[PDB]
């Protein structure tokens, strides 16, 4: 889950 | 492995002197960083394989949940009094597990229940050293051009590409995050 983070 | 440009970390475009050697950018609201912190450990592991007298820091932001910004002084709070590791699970737990942190009170009974003194968090809450940090982290989310957590940047000059270290586990994921670190660490 390390791929996206929050914007 | 090697360490690339582009690869595992990317450049900063207008960098930050006087910076902390490691700048750890966080929201008590972002499931992102609970999953990174809380269960991966990744900052954890970091912080114990860095070398020694390693300048660090760990700063909240403002941008996401309705009171970010009164999560980003409860964390200056929670440095002040250096309760980091007691309140960090706990706050993170009542944003996101049982969402019973519903206004500043109940930031205030989240300290509490975590063993902080009411009368010490009331000292500290508007004091100018938790003021100072308020400005430092708002201000470094600003020169570190912070758009999204959980984010690492080193040196000023160098922000980690997450998405770009490779690992079998999460746990090596952690030790493969530590270990692309030092490397920028030495660099």
């Amino acid at each position: 889950p390390w791929a996206t983070c929050d914007s | 492995a090697d360490i690339s440009e582009g690869k595992q970390y990317t450049n900063l475009s207008k960098p930050v002197a006087g910076a902390p050697q490691v700048v750890e950018f966080f929201s008590f609201y972002s499931p992102h960083c609970y999953q990174f912190s809380e269960v991966y450990k990744v900052n954890s592991t970091v912080e114990k394989n860095v070398p020694e007298n390693t300048k660090m820091a760990r700063y909240h932001v403002d941008f996401l949940g309705p009171l970010g910004k009164e999560m980003t002084r409860a964390w200056a709070v929670a440095i002040a009094l250096g309760v980091e590791d007691q309140v960090s699970p706990a706050l993170f737990k009542g944003i996101q597990e049982t969402q019973s942190i519903r206004s500043v009170d109940d930031i205030r009974t989240t300290f509490i229940n975590a063993g902080v003194k009411a009368e010490d968090y009331d000292a500290a809450i508007n004091s100018f050293v938790v003021n100072s940090l308020v400005s430092q982290q708002q201000n470094a989310v600003t020169d570190f051009q912070i758009n999204g957590v959980p984010a690492m940047v080193i040196d000023g000059k160098y922000k980690m590409k997450n998405d770009g270290i490779s690992a079998k586990s999460p746990e090596e994921y952690a030790k493969a995050y530590s270990d692309v670190v030092n490397q920028l660490l030495m660099k």
